[PDB]
């Protein structure tokens, strides 16, 4: 509990509403059991975006190559940074809903434009650190009205020159390069951004997951040109990791059945779900065996959610689990 | 220019890295083109590594 | 008026920044004690808390405003 790390890191507590709801092991198609085809179908790629091509170009690129009808990334990604850039597939598609309001962290290299002590620029940049204002860019929206935005955090790693390189984390909608522009304002003799990376966008890392295109290209070659699966699997991560930072209720299997068929998620449908949970917040619709159902907009907060009776606890945006999986009404 | 180390991947911008002495690299990941060309001679030694 | 002046600096892009613990708004009029108006506010950041401001100079010769007390009528 604390605006100093980025909130994918605050873990939440699971209150249980039903304690004996039990899952049948013949429905449903957990990660671990998805033919590689599927995998595909509801998969999510944590690409490495390499600095060039806008975030829309790779996208294409992705689609074509892997030879999709859809996909859509999860966080623009300007035409010159390079970064995590969660790319969605096929049904797969939407659950960047999930990912573009997701918290980001970058590594960036501002550039002063004189010379300033360490200890000024360090005391300035740790200034930076919570919610600041920050009025959006020419480019977005037609009201360039001034909001403020949350730095999660700002730590200074080297200093060479006037060139000064730090890791930045912060809630979706701020722009690094104005948070330089400013901070060269604020040291009078001004600065920009000369380079950018993401690091970090909800639940997507720089890890074992990070693929490049080059990659992702060869892996799927083996795939299709030597029968290789394993390479080209592990080049996807299941849509259920684009959920890992969003507050989850995971449901029974009745109530999976009713909402891949239509209905909101009720109540009584509820066995456990996350606690701090408030009415508007979009919440992972998870099944006993950890499957993402969908994505909703909670109506209520975990505390109604857990002691009512009936009702609807979840309304439904978005449903990725097909209705051949949990079957009937 | 934002380097990082293979090992620990620390960012930098220094050549050899502050923490471990391995030696650091760009980043950024190389740049694309759909053509892809040398993808084909990429693979062949990939292969190899690999051992497809 | 509207104190919380005391220009830092004149930043060498071209504004006096001001530190604050209220936000104005943007094209506000600045004026120095005497009332004489040094130029408009173009830009407002930092933390919330306490933020800074970024006011356009509108005179013949800024510089000579810094660590002077500016407000907003
Ligand atoms: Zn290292």
């Amino acid at each position: 509990e604390v605006r100093r790390i980025l909130p994918a890191d605050i873990k939440r507590e699971v209150l249980i509403k039903d304690e004996n709801a039990e899952t049948n092991p013949d429905w449903g198609f957990p990660p671990e059991k998805r033919p590689i085809e599927m995998h595909i179908q509801f998969g999510v790629i944590n690409l490495d975006k390499p600095p060039g091509p806008t975030s829309h170009e790779v996208v294409a690129w992705i689609k074509k190559i892997l030879n999709l009808e859809k996909a859509g990334h999860g966080g623009t990604l300007d035409p010159k940074v390079s970064g995590v850039l969660p790319v969605a597939l096929e049904k797969a598609t939407r659950v960047v809903q999930a990912l573009l309001p997701a918290g980001k962290e970058y590594v960036a290299l501002m550039h002063l434009h004189g010379d300033v002590p360490e200890d000024k620029i360090i005391q300035v940049m740790k200034e930076f650190e919570g919610e600041i204002i920050q009025r959006p860019p020419l480019r977005s929206a037609v009201k360039r009205r001034l909001r403020t935005r949350k730095v999660y955090y700002i730590e200074v790693l080297e200093i060479e020159g006037r060139d000064v390189l730090f890791r930045v984390g912060v809630e979706a909608g701020t722009y690094i390069r104005s948070l330089i522009h400013h901070i060269g304002l604020a040291l009078g003799v001004g600065a920009h951004m000369s380079e950018l990376r993401r690091t970090r966008s909800g639940p997507f890392k720089e890890d074992e997951t990070l693929i490049t295109l080059h990659d992702l290209v060869d892996y799927y070659y083996f795939w299709k040109e030597d029968g290789i699966e394993e390479y080209f699997r592990k080049a996807i991560q299941p849509m259920e990791k684009a959920v890992e930072h969003l507050p989850k209720v995971w449901i029974k299997d009745s109530a999976v059945a009713a909402v891949t068929h239509g209905a909101d998620l009720a109540v009584p449908g509820i066995a456990k779900l996350h606690a701090g949970i408030k009415r508007g917040d979009l919440v992972a619709i998870m099944t006993l065996k950890d499957e993402l159902v969908a994505l909703g907009k909670a109506m209520m907060t975990s505390q109604e959610m857990l002691e009512k009776t009936k009702g609807i606890a979840v309304d439904v945006e978005k449903v990725f689990m097909p209705r051949d999986w949990y079957p009937k009404l | 220019r934002i380097r990082k180390c293979p090992k620990c991947g620390r960012y930098t911008l220094k050549e050899v890295c502050p923490v471990c002495g391995e030696k650091t690299k760009v980043a950024h990941p190389p740049r694309f083109s759909p053509e892809d060309p040398y993808g084909e001679y990429r693979r062949r030694w990939k292969r190899e590594v690999l051992g497809i | 008026m509207k104190r919380l002046g005391k220009v830092l600096h004149y930043a060498k892009q071209g504004f006096l920044i001001v530190r604050t613990n209220w936000v104005p708004s943007l094209n506000d009029r600045v004026v120095d004690k005497r009332l004489q108006f040094v130029g408009i506010v173009k830009d407002v950041f930092g933390p919330v808390k306490m933020p800074y401001v970024a006011i356009k100079p509108k005179v013949s010769n800024p510089e000579i405003y810094v660590g002077e007390v500016l407000y907003v009528d």
